[PDB]
DNA sequence: TACAGATTTTATGTTTAGATCTTTTATGCTTGCTTTTCAAA
DNA sequence: TTTGAAAAGCAAGCATAAAAGATCTAAACATAAAATCTGTA
């Protein structure tokens, strides 16, 4: 579940709902609920931007309020449910993991496996690696070497 | 209003027009065992009826 | 007392008593107060003095 | 973890709560029939007392109506002493609407909620007892036109003193552009807690003006003559007539406790005497022969726990200079209850006197002062030998009687809260019992007890770093280390107490959390949004 | 039943609330859209505004030069090969792409856009690339910004649907149908920062379709300035729209002369048929009158306006007034009505340039009366006494006393103290404000040179000068009587 | 299918409860000088 | 009976907490037309 195209942040339980259902459909708007659906059953959901989920201009605490039943209901015991959710630093226990930015050697890696289905390399490999070192940094955004190479 | 009432009236109202350094001034009544002074209380009084 | 208005806070809606943030004033006149303290026969009129 | 959640709902996994007295060796029926006696004794006294609720509910009811329905003004009642809780109920007028309009302060933020809370009242009561309109004062200007007969609206407006007298000043100006219809009628009800001039300093002097054309005072509180506490007192004395004493220090107990409570009386009375009856059917074995029924299951314990009464050891004294006897005292009656009726129902009637208190009055009778109780009214010096009472003394009445020399009421429903606390925290040993950490025990103090001393001795003002110095010469280090090291199955701590510095480093976690417990109980403060250096301290103990 | 209030003007839309993921029973159930009636796009009030003239109207010489300069490309050329070049490439290999294109109003973003898209609808109509939707959404141009979900989606459609639904439909249908049931779409987003909401979900959505892999999606997004997306986008979405920006500069003056040529090309240095009795003119009692407009007109006019903005419009509009005020100096002398040669030279141009540029705030308070006048001399004076910026309007009372009662050898302020403190009557008592006190501050507070501050207590409520300090000397000296005292 | 009623969805208005920021005013710290009771002679 | 001397009192200046309120927003509360869903028929 992509968490931006989502009207409310609280009505991500019953986003839960509707990719597991056939059948009834139940009014969710709690934690709680989804939980006893979830009791009597393994799921697992991806959320990407996690960023979403945040509720603005209601304080630090109340503000987290839908992240913390997630994760919350994410370690309850006897439910069976995992929870992966990707989101953005820049943007903005569970287990961390970490994409760090690309670095000039892996997105020579990259580029060339991504242009080994045409017959030719076009490009000059020092004009790739002057690309790839000119295009990383503290922001390793594959995106702009992708932008930088279609421009040249 | 009962007796502590309106003693915690009376009190409110001495809180609130009394200044609380010149406390110790005034109900300190004890007897002591320690070596101490009560404090001596407004050298001279002001004139603005607070 | 806080009920009744004899007394008040700096805070007026979603006022915590328990905050040690928190204070408190009384809001009676003069007059009042002297029929309250004479009303026990309490002498405030020489702590004015 | 549900520890980490807001609230949770527990189903758990699954015959009276009277326990056996006599040190563990009473009957299983007596408790039983200990439990039926408190049961019917209870039920006695709540039937009593229910019935002079419904009665005072309905005297005020009648009262207000009287004032109610006895030119171009208010009709004002001021209920004087009034917690807002009375259902007033209207007059069916034959081709005449009624309406009564409640309104709070928090249904009161401004001028114009309370004319829309009161025309949605209003046409909603209309089209109920008989189209939209907009909820302005041109619905009361329109009436008669829809609805085909005048109006009659009463203003209940509850908790005034909590009210915006502005906004109320003005709800009440705007009240007065309505005398200009011939089809309507206002009355106004204030509900006022503490007096009429506290009143009449917060309003207008042409708010006031206005309202004086046509007002009423009424002074109904729930202490007003002592006509109802009265009531319930001589209900509680029907109940436990002719089974159960009461002590003079009980009474007074309940005379010092009700003179410190002035809107809620009735229920601290019925309250206190609940607590008593509880108390003694829970406590005393000799509640099975308040009823002369159970005369037959007396045993050994009985009589040795009936003979250490301080007037069988008069008595026993004043023979010199069991079972049969101790049975043979149950036929009296303790005729006192009866004097007492006697003397308020002779001061009720006789001498039209209503201002007394009987509680009082019982209290002057049992001490034996009735007569210098009776002085304050110059009106009893020809009938003071009539209604004069002797306070006969009876054998074994100590057994019979509800009292507070244990403090356990004031334990139990006035307890000084925070000397308690500061008690404990200052002594501890009056609360932890004096019996792996053995050695320690008996050295180091609980860290908030320890750390509550130093709290004390120290100035309105500590150092946070001086109180954790403090504090740590206060512990031995020797001990402390090897109680952490007299566990060897946890390597992280046999690591850290190899360190030098481990002393310091365990001090100052027991102190930080015993600091942040300080913090969450109100014993100190930070003075600061963002350093944590200075504490000030908000509480002394005796106070 | 009784009603708390009342709602008796809502209007809604007939829009379903079904979106287009429920539309089919599965994927692969999904037809051919391109081959589907409602889909893809495959003027109803134009004639409501028509009715008879019954009048030969008078067109003159310049009522043609008037009509050629409206707004209604030989300087793009770089701009335009560089958003076709990537559009082209995107439309014949089936990608879904993001072109960014910033600049400053006026210089031609929007023109080259649509001649961009009018010559890719030219290449597919002979098959050169595959046949493509172009679809506008301007910001500005929407009630709620939510309305152009509902707008793109009944572009691709035909369906009338909510926003959210729409939303939902439309990510979809750029998400999860394969390409080979697809048609290409080509969104022009034009006044991109009217788009941006609190929550940037609008402008993630539209950038996020793009990086799908089965959108066939190409946004053309059309913005003020260059770095919008550092100064008020998240880092997602500027990382979607990429580090590759089209900005289009302001133009040069020989770009801005090309431009007024090019609209003066079938006109200037050409001959009419003028018929002086009505001077209605007819292209080729009657004369053959030669109309030019002068090049170094052309030249300054471009030159002022390639200095301060490089605004085509403004340029444009410069010259159409230079040609309004020549048709009026030459309807004026012969008095020709509506019902040799003539040049627009350069003092047309110049009096077009200037009128914009004088300013009238000197001119208002030389012309205001004595009383206004004489409030911002107070004003003046009491700003340089206590060296504030702000005033308390007591003040100004006291300093207006002040240089009355100071000045009383003057003889105006003799002649008009009596006006001023009791309107010339003998029967008026002394008053503590002037005669027309609330008006002249009302009126200085309409025309915008005071502030006022919101106290309901006159004597210590504050006024501020909102025009320059220097503005005011000059119209405070230009009056006889205030530059004397 | 098929129509009538029930429920939902989308949409907007009404009122209360609370957060955030800004400006003005109390509050306390620091330091130097002056009054006043007090432990000792 | 005195006597210096330290505890206590007062003022100027300034940094800073707190109060009051201006401005705004979320959420509870409230209504309502169109679409959608049952649900027998
Ligand atoms: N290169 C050009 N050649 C001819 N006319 C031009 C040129 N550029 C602009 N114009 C004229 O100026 C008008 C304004 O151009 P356009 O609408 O494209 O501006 P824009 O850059 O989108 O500005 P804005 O940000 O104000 O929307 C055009 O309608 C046209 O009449
Ligand atoms: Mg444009």
């Amino acid at each position: 579940i992509n968490c931006i195209s989502l009207g409310e942040p609280s009505s991500i339980f019953q986003k839960i709902f509707d990719s597991f259902q056939d059948g009834p459909t139940l009014q969710i708007k709690n934690m709680q609920h989804l939980q006893k659906f979830l009791e009597p059953y393994t799921f697992v959901v991806v959320l990407d931007e996690m960023d979403r989920l945040l509720h603005a201009n209601t304080s630090e605490t109340q503000s987290v309020r839908t992240i913390l039943e997630l994760f919350l209901l994410a370690k309850l015991p006897t439910v069976s449910f995992v929870l992966i959710g990707m989101a953005n630093s820049l943007d903005m226990l569970p287990q961390t993991i970490v994409f760090q930015p690309y670095t000039a050697e892996q997105m020579y890696e990259i580029v060339i496996q991504k242009m080994s289905s045409l017959p030719t390399i076009i490009f000059q490999p020092m004009a790739i690696k002057f690309a790839a070192k000119k295009c990383a940094g503290n922001t390793g955004d594959l995106r702009k070497l992708f932008d930088v190479l279609r421009g040249s | 209003l009962s007796i502590i009432s309106k003693y915690l009236l009376i009190a409110s109202y001495i809180c609130s027009y009394l200044e609380p350094r010149y406390d110790a001034s005034i109900f300190s009544r004890k007897t002591r065992i320690i070596q101490g002074r009560a404090a001596y209380g407004r050298r001279k009084k002001k004139e603005v009826n607070p | 007392l806080h009920t009744l208005k004899l007394i008040a806070t700096t805070m007026n809606k979603n006022i915590d008593y328990l905050s040690p943030k928190v204070r408190w004033k009384v809001n009676v006149p003069w007059e009042i107060i002297k029929e309250i303290s004479e009303s026990v026969h309490f002498n405030i009129s020489d702590y004015f003095s | 973890a549900d520890a980490q959640r807001s609230h949770y709902t527990v189903y758990p996994s699954l015959h009276i709560p009277f326990v056996k007295l006599l040190s563990g060796k009473e009957s299983e029926v007596n408790v039983e029939k200990r439990w039926e006696l408190y049961h019917q004794l209870h039920s006695h006294f709540h039937d009593q007392v229910d019935h002079i609720i419904d009665n005072i509910e309905a005297d005020l009811k009648a009262e207000i109506s009287d004032l109610l329905y006895s030119r171009r003004c208010f009709n004002t009642i001021f209920l004087l002493g009034s917690d807002s809780t009375t259902k007033i109920e209207l007059k069916d007028e034959s081709s005449r609407y009624n309406v009564l309009i409640e309104l709070t302060p928090k249904e009161s933020p401004n001028v114009r909620m309370m004319l829309r809370r009161s025309m949605y009242k209003l046409y909603s009561a209309a089209d109920a007892e008989e189209n939209d309109v907009s909820y302005d004062l041109s619905l009361v200007e329109n009436f008669k036109r829809l609805f085909g007969k005048d109006l009659a609206m009463v203003f209940n407006f509850k908790d005034v003193d909590s009210i915006n007298f502005n906004t109320l000043d003005n709800f009440i100006i705007l009240l007065k552009s309505a005398f200009k219809y011939d089809h309507v009628k206002i009355s106004l009800i204030f509900n006022i807690n503490t007096n009429l001039s506290n009143i009449e300093k917060n309003l207008r002097q042409s708010t006031i003006r206005l309202l004086k054309r046509n007002y009423h005072k009424l002074d109904v509180s729930s202490n007003k003559g002592f006509k109802y506490g009265n009531q319930i007192f001589q209900s509680f004395l029907d109940t436990v007539d002719g089974k159960l004493n009461l002590s003079d220090r009980f009474v007074e107990f309940i005379l010092s406790k009700m003179a410190n409570n002035t809107n809620h009386n009735l229920q601290l009375l019925t309250k206190m005497l609940d607590y008593s009856l509880m108390s003694y059917f829970f406590q005393n074995a000799f509640s099975v022969f308040i009823d002369p029924v159970n005369v037959d299951f007396l045993n050994d314990d009985y009589l040795k726990i009936l003979s250490r009464c301080p007037t069988f050891m008069f008595f026993v004294e004043g023979l010199i200079k069991l079972e049969e006897f101790f049975v043979e005292f149950l036929v009296r009656e303790n005729p006192i209850n009866g004097h007492a009726k006697f003397v308020a129902r002779f001061l009720e009637e006789e001498l039209n006197i209503t201002n007394f208190n009987l509680i009082e009055l019982y209290h002057n009778l049992l001490i034996g002062k009735l007569d210098s109780y009776l002085d304050r009214w110059s009106a009893c010096k020809e009938y003071k030998d009539r209604l004069h009472f002797e306070p006969i003394d009876t054998i074994f009445q100590e057994l019979f009687t509800l009292d507070n020399r244990s403090g356990l009421l004031t334990q139990s429903i006035f307890p000084s809260y925070k000397s308690n606390i500061e008690d404990n925290l200052l002594s501890w040993e009056q609360v932890l019992p004096s019996l792996l950490s053995g050695d320690l025990d008996k050295i180091m103090a609980p860290v908030l007890g320890q750390l509550f001393k130093l709290y004390r001795e120290a100035n309105m003002t500590i150092n946070i770093y001086d109180f954790y110095i403090a504090f740590r010469e206060t512990l031995p280090k020797e001990e402390i280390l090897n109680f952490i090291r007299k566990d060897p199955s946890n390597t992280k701590l046999l690591e850290l107490a190899e360190t030098p510095d481990a002393f310091d480093k365990v001090a100052l976690i027991l102190f930080m959390q015993a600091i942040f417990a300080f913090e969450n109980m109100g014993l100190i403060k930070f003075q600061s949004t963002k350093s944590y250096d200075l504490v000030e301290k908000c509480v002394w103990r005796g106070i | 039943v009784i009603r708390k209030f009342t709602k008796k003007n809502v209007a809604r839309a007939k829009k379903k609330y079904t979106p287009f993921s429920k539309r089919f029973k599965s994927i692969a159930a999904i037809p051919d859209l391109t081959s589907l009636p409602e889909f893809y796009g495959n003027s109803r009030f134009e004639n409501k505004l028509k009715t008879t003239q019954k009048h030969q109207i008078v067109e003159t010489i310049f009522s043609k030069v008037k009509k050629q300069l409206n707004s209604s490309l030989p300087a793009r050329e770089n701009e335009f090969a560089s958003i076709y070049l990537s559009a082209y490439s995107a439309i014949e290999s089936d990608s879904a792409t993001t072109i960014y294109v910033a600049g400053t109003p006026g210089v031609g973003k929007t023109l080259t856009v649509r001649e961009v898209v009018k010559e890719l609808l030219s290449s597919s109509a002979q098959r050169e690339i595959p046949d493509f939707l172009y679809v506008e959404i301007n910001g500005l141009k929407m009630v709620k910004p939510t309305d152009c979900y509902e707008t793109l989606w009944n572009k691709v459609s035909g369906e009338r649907l909510t926003w959210a639904a729409s939303m939902e439909s439309l990510e979809f249908y750029f998400k999860r149908v394969p390409k080979n049931k697809k048609k290409t779409i080509v969104v022009l987003l034009d006044e991109l920062d009217a788009m941006v909401t609190k929550s940037q979900d609008i402008m993630y959505n539209f950038f996020n379709w793009t990086t799908y892999e089965n959108a066939k999606l190409i946004v053309i997004a059309v913005a003020n300035t260059m770095d919008l997306p550092e100064r008020q986008l998240g880092n997602k979405i500027t990382s979607r729209i990429g580090f590759t920006r089209i900005m289009f500069t302001g133009y040069t003056h020989e770009e801005l002369k090309n431009i007024i040529d090019l609209r003066l090309k079938g006109l200037n240095d050409s001959f009419f048929y003028v018929d002086t009795k009505t001077g209605n003119a007819i292209l080729i009692d009657v004369r053959k009158v030669r109309l030019r407009m002068s090049a170094d007109a052309i030249e300054i006019a471009s030159r002022k306006v390639a200095s301060v903005s490089g605004d085509a419009r403004r340029a444009l509009k410069v010259c159409k007034r230079a040609a309004e005020i020549a048709e009026k100096h030459y309807m004026a002398k012969h008095g020709y009505g509506y019902d040799g040669v003539q040049t627009v030279h350069i003092t047309h141009v110049m009096k077009a340039l200037n009128e914009t540029l004088n300013s009238h705030v000197i001119t208002f308070m030389t012309r205001l009366s004595f009383t206004a006048k004489l409030f911002i001399y107070a004003l003046l004076n009491l700003m340089k006494k206590n060296g504030s910026q702000e005033q308390e309007l007591g003040d100004i009372v006291d300093e207006i006393k002040l240089l009355i009662e100071v000045n009383g050898s003057n003889k105006f302020v003799m002649e008009i103290a009596k006006t001023l403190f009791q309107q010339g009557s003998d029967n008026i008592s002394e008053q503590l404000r002037i005669i027309s006190w609330d008006f002249v501050l009302n009126q200085l507070l309409d025309a915008g040179i005071l502030f006022k501050q919101t106290m309901k207590n006159d004597r210590i409520c504050c006024v501020k000068l909102n025009i320059s300090v220097e503005e005011a000397k000059r119209a405070m000296n230009e009056d006889e009587t205030l530059r004397n005292l």
